[PDB]
RNA sequence: GUGUCUAACACAAGGAAGUUUAAGGCAACAACAGGUCUGUGAUGUCCUUAGAUGAACUAGGCUGCACGCGUGCUACACUGAUAUAUAUAACGAGUAAAAUAUGCUUGCAUACUUUUCCUCCGCCGAAAGGCGUAGGUAAUCUUUAUCAAUAUAUAUCGUGAUGGGGAUAGAUUAUUGCAAUUAUUAAUCUUGAACGAGGAAUGCCUAGUAAGCAUGAUUCAUCAGAUUGUGCUAACUACGUC
């Protein structure tokens, strides 16, 4: 809903309310600790 | 007298000059309420 | 050879003739080779004049072609092929090798 | 911060750019597209990212995109048969040619004029 | 050299295709790895499975399929598969052996051994559907 | 704009004319067309500033607005504007 | 998944080894590294079908088309413009009525197919209709085949 | 040897109430490695509680407005909800799904008086409550479908009154004890 | 097992199939003042038959729109849309005029050659489409041992009438036709409405059905949101009762 910011476990839809941010910014949070449906286990 | 090469009055039955309902498939040209009557002289048999 | 007609019962009769025949004369023949059945099929309302009910029956007027063929000269298939025919059967002859 | 204010009177942040630039007009998506790649704005990023830079090549390119190789098929609004060149709208200039086109009508008394000044459909009712 | 078998569901047909071999799986122009869904994968691994890899390795197979859609097709292929393990065990192994292993799959399934018999129920007038009719109204 | 409009050639004149305009033109004037034309352009040239041309025996809407028609009542009744080209008549219509 | 336990034995050689999607997408962007191909022009304002009503959204796209064509050209030697135009058919929406089936756009298709023609890797039979891989080309597919298929192996 | 997904043995169970086991496929014939088998249940009445729990619960699942006949991804969402409830508790996904479905049964139903139901029609009253509420919970919400069945599940076995099988089931038996 | 233990039913096993294997075709007796003389050179009577209610030609009209009811389509979204990718099917259907040439002043007069229905292929065209030509009387060529779309995978939205949705409207360039205007039909860009899951009511359906997704044929000079077929994706729930 009001998730928007850049900057101030893993699933995104909890990503993304947990740190208030988007699910798309919480594909990119979880792309980040690896450094469609596709699987995170 | 104006052009009958397209469109509606280019096609009449064959058995009765109908101004509508002419089956052209096969290219035979006659009317569903002929075709009825002479389908099994022309040969047609039905199963369904 | 190549047999055409809308009559089931006459193209079916005349093959087993043709290939009787062939042996009479001792020509070399494949087995008859029934190709794929044409059918004339029409999809047709049975009211005359579209009122009551939208009752449809489909209607097929079902054409037979068979393939019988011959390595022989011209001559021997022409002639008994000509002889033998039954009039509803449309025949054409297909030539072949010496 | 997270916002700015676009020009042609819109304010976004959260949006995309093609988002933003989309939600005033060219909202069809593909005019919008070709000024995002022509701007050279990142077209997956936020509108509030934006700088002041990108923003003047967007309304560079939306007053005169001609000078810019979007193609004439591709671009909106053609010939309109008066010879001071008529090609490309958007916005305020959409709308005063729609009035313009509403007045030509009204003007000839044209049948689609008539039913516009009813404020009727082109086609007809069809009987609702 | 070479035995055939087959599947059959709906329109689709899977003719099998077991040689003497090296333990190769082919499907048309494509590995038998190349199914694409997972699940469906996984039920034509299945038999390979049941009766373990180290009975097949001695036999390439080949298999040509025609007709229907992916779901029907792949029960095809898994009737061509499990008629194609049972052929080669009957023509090249062992008879007493083949009914034993066609007792294992017979078990689990007959659905390898014997084809769906679902097949279409034809339109009629007066509905989208076979039966099915377009609303009545009064 | 007009001027040079009334200047051009035919073949200038489709290919600044729409699509539907430019087609019809290639396809063909006709007679009908052509002979009220000709009416139309002789009665404008002979006419002082005043009374206007009259209706065809044809009654035809099938026929555009042209650079010289402008100013002539056409046949039931409508008179042509001048910044009218290509449009068509928009007559005969019916209302509640 | 992507690593597989199979319970037969793999070719180990050719294009049905690897993934269709990895090889054309892997592909794509040797393709692009090696500097084989351009749009060109025109090819720069495209959708692939009518409906779509966007640009291609992945941005590696015409190197990624391309590999989809030479994957389709080796699997069938004699296709045409109007193959390739089916091949990449799709559903168009017809807004207030029910979608049917639309071709793809076919200009930037024929430009893809004559490139690559110029380039050597395809030939046009006009005898037996239609073009086909070069065998230079076939050995430059075979070979990227055998790398992908090394790759996935180590 | 043989496991749902490859991984998920399912080779034994906990009583319930003991109707409930003759129905689910807890044997080792009707366990399999991934549930799409789709067999002919029309023979006659009890020839459909022969069917797979798994493959009923996709089947069960898959139906609704836009997704109707969509069954793979019901498969990957069941899988992906099972490992969703595999990560969330030790226990095995498919004993969770179980004490769900015998959770989810309603124990009684009624006519204008008061019945009891079948072991059968608890079964399948149970399985539809649990896609039922995973799908109330989905439409129109951010939560993904596989979210929403696993949280469902977890709650239904937990006997929580935030699950919706738990809240019809409920809702279905106090109805029952009103009429009589 | 149950059954006069007959006729036969029930369950299991066997089996490709057990309900008559599944679906159609098929269509008594006797009616209805049911519909059709807007199909007939089937037809009575009555009307009409030369400023014709016949044949034919030119427009306009059948669709206009305060408003009421049928039947479908498209929608109302994250189990989804958006962009790319993988997979794949069955039924079909395919013969009197145009072009080119000559004499005369677009037009008139004459000849002659073939165009004619499906389109491969090759160039050109964003796209529609254009031009050049091939093969086909057809299991052969179009084209169908591969022509489809939902499926499904990776990406992009991250849930907000929202990028869902395409009403409504403007400018185009095309295609058919003598004529396209009361958007014929086609595409490009733009315009971006209602609709937040539907009251009282009521439809269809028991196994490849129901539903979803396509697509051939019919009318056709020109066109499917229609009908009629055909395939694929493949449910639920009783398995009975008045």
């Amino acid at each position: 809903k009001l998730n928007h910011a850049v900057f101030i476990v893993i699933t995104p839809s909890a990503i993304a309310e947990k740190y208030k941010v988007n699910l798309s910014v919480a594909r990119a949070v979880i792309n980040h600790l690896a450094d469609s449906q596709k699987l995170y286990t | 007298v104006h052009p009958k090469k397209y469109g509606q009055g280019s096609r009449q039955c064959r058995v009765c000059s109908n101004k509508h309902a002419i089956i052209r498939k096969y290219n035979i040209n006659i009317c569903r309420q002929c075709f009825r009557e002479r389908a099994d002289i022309i040969g047609f048999k039905k199963y369904r | 050879i190549a047999l055409t007609s809308k009559n089931l019962r006459a193209i079916e009769k005349v093959c087993s003739d043709i290939m009787k025949g062939a042996k009479e004369k001792n020509l070399n023949v494949s087995g008859p080779v029934r190709l794929p059945v044409k059918t004339l099929r029409i999809t047709t309302r049975k009211s005359p004049c579209g009122e009551g009910t939208n009752t449809w029956d489909r209607f097929e007027l079902r054409i037979y072609k068979r393939l019988i063929d011959l390595y022989s000269q011209c001559e021997v298939v022409t002639q008994m092929t000509s002889i033998n025919i039954d009039p509803v059967v449309e025949v054409e002859v297909i030539i072949t090798d010496s | 911060q997270h916002i700015l204010r676009i020009l042609n009177t819109n304010v976004d942040g959260k949006e995309k750019v093609i988002i933003a630039l989309t939600a005033i007009k060219g909202i069809g998506k593909r005019m919008a597209t070709v000024i995002c790649k022509q701007a050279n704005v990142d077209p997956t990023k936020r509108a509030g990212e934006l700088t002041t830079e990108e923003i003047d090549n967007i309304v560079h390119i939306m007053s005169t995109p001609t000078q810019f190789k979007i193609p004439d098929w591709f671009l909106n609004r053609r010939k309109d048969l008066k010879e001071g060149k008529n090609i490309h709208v958007i916005a305020n200039q959409l709308d005063s040619y729609l009035r313009e086109d509403l007045e030509r009508m009204k003007k000839i008394r044209l049948h689609r004029g008539l039913r516009h000044h009813w404020g009727l459909r082109v086609r007809g009712q069809h009987t609702k | 050299k070479r035995v055939q078998t087959f599947g059959k569901k709906k329109t689709a047909v899977a003719v099998a295709t077991v040689t003497n071999g090296k333990g190769l799986i082919k499907l048309n122009g494509k590995n038998l790895d190349l199914v694409e869904p997972y699940i469906l994968k996984t039920k034509v691994y299945e038999p390979l499975w049941l009766i373990g890899s180290g009975k097949l390795k001695n036999l390439d197979i080949r298999i040509r399929v025609k007709g229907g859609g992916q779901t029907s097709q792949i029960y095809a292929i898994r009737q061509a598969i499990g008629k194609g393990i049972i052929s080669y065990y009957q023509k090249y192994v062992d008879e007493s052996t083949k009914k034993e292993l066609k007792d294992v799959l017979l078990r689990y399934d007959r659905s390898l051994l014997v084809g769906d018999t679902r097949r279409c129920e034809p339109k009629k007038f007066g509905g989208k559907g076979a039966r099915a009719r377009y609303q009545k109204s009064y | 704009d007009l001027d040079k409009l009334l200047d051009l050639s035919q073949d200038e004149l489709i290919k600044l004319f729409k699509a539907r305009q430019r087609r019809k033109f290639q396809r063909g004037i006709s007679k009908k067309a052509k002979s009220l034309l000709k009416k139309i352009r002789k009665s404008k040239k002979n006419c002082e500033p005043g009374e206007k041309p009259n209706p065809v025996p044809t009654h035809l809407r099938n026929m555009t607005i042209i650079p010289e028609m402008v100013g002539s009542i056409v046949a039931t009744n409508v008179e042509i504007k001048p910044e009218m080209i290509g449009y068509y008549l928009g007559e005969f219509s019916i209302t509640y | 998944r992507l690593l597989e336990p199979v319970p037969f034995v793999k070719t180990n050689n050719c294009i049905k080894d690897v993934d269709a999607d990895l090889f054309i997408r892997s592909y794509a962007t040797h393709l692009k590294l090696h500097n084989k191909i351009t749009y060109p022009k025109w090819c720069t304002f495209v959708k692939t079908g009518k409906g779509r009503k966007l640009a291609p959204l992945n941005e590696d796209w015409y190197f990624i088309r391309a590999s989809s064509i030479l994957r389709r050209l080796y699997l069938h030697p004699d296709i045409g413009v109007g193959f390739l135009r089916r091949q990449f058919s799709s559903k168009q929406r017809r807004g207030v009525a029910p979608n049917h089936t639309s071709l793809a756009s076919g200009k930037i298709l024929r430009s893809i197919l004559q490139q690559l023609e110029n380039l050597g890797y395809v030939e046009q039979n006009p005898k037996k209709k239609g073009r086909r891989l070069t065998t230079k080309g076939e050995n430059a597919i075979n070979n990227f085949a055998r790398y992908i298929n090394k790759k996935v192996y180590n | 040897d043989i496991k749902l997904f490859k991984k998920w043995s399912y080779e034994e169970i906990n009583i319930a109430d003991l109707s409930l086991v003759d129905c689910i496929a807890v044997s080792q014939k009707a366990c399999v490695y991934t549930p799409h088998t789709a067999g002919r249940y029309q023979k006659k009445r009890f020839r459909k509680a022969l069917c797979p729990i798994v493959e009923r619960l996709v089947n069960s699942m898959m139906m609704h407005g836009r997704n109707n006949g969509k069954k793979l991804k019901a498969i990957r969402i069941v899988a992906y909800a099972f490992e969703i409830i595999h990560l969330m508790t030790g226990e095995n996904p498919l004993q969770v799904f179980v004490n769900a479905v015998q959770k989810g049964g309603p124990r009684e139903d009624s006519t204008r008086q008061a019945v009891d139901v079948s072991p059968l029609r608890r079964v399948n009253q149970a399985i539809y409550l649990i896609c039922t509420g995973a799908r109330n919970a989905a439409f129109r919400n951010i939560k993904s479908i596989s979210e929403c069945l696993a949280e469902e599940i977890i709650n239904c076995a937990n006997e929580s009154s935030s699950s919706y099988a738990i809240k019809k089931k409920d809702e279905i038996e106090r109805v029952a004890k009103a009429n009589r």
